[PDB]
């Protein structure tokens, strides 16, 4: 088959199943953290912190050195299959900080050459876990911190191109809601196919179903 | 057909390869791979100081058989390969890499008897499927097409003692991985990881492949 | 076990006695240091200051020097024992002001 | 002690060495020297070959014995060489190029029984005369000084076959000669004859030294 | 087997160290090195001055046992060591740094009686457990996996006398304990604390491992 032979495949049976990939940049105390794990189904890679607080139920695995962190990505195909095992039920894989990878893989290749080869950790990490998170049927989540998410543009281009669902979450008594409505203040944008529409873009109290559910069932 | 038979005689006895190595003052490695039939050359100096070590004469050190087989393989063979990208850069899977279409030639065995006289078998031998041993390593698996012909070959194979049996299947196999797998890496450019490094030329080389058939059963 | 191996470990154990860091900034005569010490269980670790007279009992260090500093957090451990070996009851430790931790360290470097 | 018997099978059967390196597929040089103990190692497939071919087997091949001796000759020996000069250039006598006044030293020999157990025997070897094989070449001549305190070695020496003997024999012998001579070459300078040329230490070089000795009687 | 017994004698005449050295004019860093039987060379000097001075004979000042031991250590050895990570650098705990899932290996021993004869045993030791000693140190704990089979070579053990057997079993340790650390500090990268500095490599040469056996009881 030559269509097999090349990697040309359809559309339909593709976007039925997929996992879409969700960064959530916001500012500080905004409950970002919370969005990610009220689910109470995630394993959460946070690094040089600890948030699992908020979280009432889950895995946490503290990430110190860029040796540990690259240890847990190779290894991250086996791990899913013991938690599940255990019967913790893993849904999404969580990178609490895109500004810490920046500090750590810097420190493992410590100018413009540093810099691209910093963009070139980062993006060949995104394409190593996409091809496990099509075969363990995994979300995945990174989140940062405001200051659009604060990093250099090699880091933001590659991040924004790459995710499929980029939120901004803000406090409006008071309420949580996250806003993916169109913004020249701010940026964001929500994958959905034509027939889909999405009616309100503002979810209050969001958890990652909801906005899946959004994303693939009518709004 | 010939052998040494120091594998089998230090189980029997129950001597480690280390403590005779330093007792017949031979190293280590040189008596480890005289242990197995790897070795081309034997020099007498072992043979006699073994031989004193273990009070066995020079005869019961090796083991042989007037039979003789030679094994020649076609200089052109036919071979398709079509790559399959599929990123194999970030999983080290051979499959993502390239697949065979259809890999087929021809091994001319000539089996020499005790007397002069020789017989000529032809076997043909064709592609069939890549197993997976293990997670990560394969091994490429050739049937034999023609076995009915020759059903004769066969007669003259298990006559031979169990440990010489062995040694020809090792001698027909190894000549095969390094047949097939010379003629992949050259069709195939080597793609490297992203994540030491394991080119794929490396992970070809090491792919082993092991003829399937009824002539040999072991 | 690979799980062990790494450290990934269960939140619902982790959170259930977890012992929280609390930041208190307060104006003047807020009266920040009696919330600390309230529990009167507490050990101060106050810096070039002493507001001790407004808690009634517990634990209190002087620390005088940033050498003084290096000092009392690497023996906390031995520390804590003690006092709970003499009954006194640790159950928070507490650096009185954020802004003495900077003078003290640029000294250490300047 | 081990030796290959392929000079004396061949000898029995009659067979010629040109035409068995001839069929046997192996090179005539190598066949040679292997029909001497001269090589030191031996291809596993030479062994095959030639026991098919004379329907030996491999027991035939090799003949052994459990005992074992060792040479060590001493690395500070007295040596006394005198100049003769009388124009050895013209005419190639050495004993006019140089005259040995007295070269004595000791060679140190353990007879190692085949349990473990060994006996050590020291020989004490002193410079006799320098014989005159042929005209144009001599053999110098070195007899053992002791030879009463180590008549013990001489029964031991006895006790192996004929074939062995005369191996062990070249042994001692060829090591003796290489060691005297490597010795004077050094304390003599090379004279170039007037009238292809063939100066002092080539000739010293060929020269060869023979011990004489009860111990030792063929 | 040989050691001085000066540190014997010294305590029994109730002479402090520092008064010797004082007297015999002997530094005294030699002298409380000499005192250990670390050193491995003796002045003539040093025997004379202290037999004078102590009115004790040559005799008395060594002692002497014709047995004699020896070990050897595999040159590859099985061992696999995963990191634990879990922050080491702030508290020193090594086994925070790095956990050893399994170290097998096997060290030769031959007890060479007063006459020629020898004996061979064959020691296999595992890896049990990470003792901790004091809260700041450690000391790995292996134990041998066969015992039964080499009974004999307790017996030949004890049969030393009490100083003698303290020396033995001081070497086999300072040796297993060099081998071990040297292995795994090449397999392990350094951490450095926070807050003179102890990096990893270091605490991990400091580290001692000791033998637990039924053979060696003391
Ligand atoms: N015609 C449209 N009407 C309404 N909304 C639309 C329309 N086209 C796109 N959108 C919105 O934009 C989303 C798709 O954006 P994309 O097509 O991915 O944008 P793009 O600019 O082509 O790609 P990048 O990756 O963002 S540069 C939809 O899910 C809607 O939210
Ligand atoms: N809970 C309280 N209820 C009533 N009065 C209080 C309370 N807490 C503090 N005060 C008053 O404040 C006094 C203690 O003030 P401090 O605890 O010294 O203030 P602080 O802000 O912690 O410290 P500084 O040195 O003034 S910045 C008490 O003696 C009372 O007069």
């Amino acid at each position: 088959d030559i269509l097999t032979q090349l990697g040309v495949k359809d559309i339909s049976k593709q976007n039925a199943n997929k996992f879409y990939k969700f960064a959530i940049y916001g500012k500080f105390g905004t409950g970002k953290t919370t969005f990610l794990t009220k689910d109470n189904n995630a394993l959460v890679l946070d690094i040089n912190e600890d948030g699992t607080t908020v979280t009432e139920d889950g895995a946490v695995v503290q990430i110190k050195n860029y040796k540990h962190f690259s240890a847990v990505i190779k290894m991250l195909p086996k791990i899913i299959e013991q938690l599940r095992e255990n019967g913790k039920q893993i849904d999404v894989v969580v990178i609490e900080t895109i500004q810490k990878l920046r500090d750590i893989t810097m420190d493992d290749i410590m100018t413009f050459n540093d810099w691209g080869e910093c963009a070139t950790r980062i993006v060949s990490i995104y394409r190593y876990i996409s091809k496990l998170q099509e075969h363990y049927q995994f979300h995945l989540a990174i989140s940062g911190h405001e200051g659009t998410i604060e990093a250099q543009d090699q880091i933001k281009k590659a991040v924004i191109s790459q995710s499929d669902v980029l939120a901004r979450m803000t406090i409006e008594t008071y309420q949580y809601v996250l806003n993916a409505e169109p913004s020249n203040l701010f940026e964001t944008k929500i994958r959905h196919s034509s027939n889909i529409k999405i009616n309100n873009k503002r979810f209050i109290n969001p958890s990652i179903n909801d906005v899946v559910q959004a994303i693939r069932n009518g709004n | 057909m010939i052998r040494n038979r120091l594998s089998e005689l230090l189980s029997e006895r129950g001597l480690k390869i280390s403590r005779v190595a330093k007792d017949v003052k031979i190293a280590r490695s040189s008596l480890t791979s005289m242990a197995q039939n790897d070795s081309e050359m034997i020099r007498y100096d072992a043979i006699d100081k073994l031989c004193s070590y273990l009070h066995i004469s020079p005869s019961e050190f090796f083991e042989h058989n007037p039979i003789n087989f030679d094994f020649t393989f076609d200089e052109e063979p036919n071979y398709k390969i079509n790559d399959v990208f599929e990123g194999f850069e970030v999983t080290a899977n051979i499959t993502h890499a390239f697949s065979i279409e259809n890999f087929d030639f021809e091994i001319l065995v000539d089996v020499e008897l005790d007397n002069r006289q020789k017989l000529n078998f032809d076997l043909d031998v064709s592609y069939k499927e890549t197993e997976k041993i293990t997670n990560s390593q394969h091994r490429f698996i050739f049937t034999i097409k023609n076995e009915d012909e020759n059903i004769g070959l066969k007669k003259y194979v298990d006559s031979l003692s169990a440990g010489l049996k062995n040694l020809l299947f090792k001698k027909i196999n190894q000549k095969l991985s390094g047949y097939v797998s010379e003629i992949i890496v050259k069709n195939i450019d080597d793609i490297e990881e992203l994540f030491k490094s394991t080119t794929l030329h490396k992970e070809i080389l090491q792919t082993d492949s092991r003829l399937s058939s009824d002539i040999f059963k072991e």
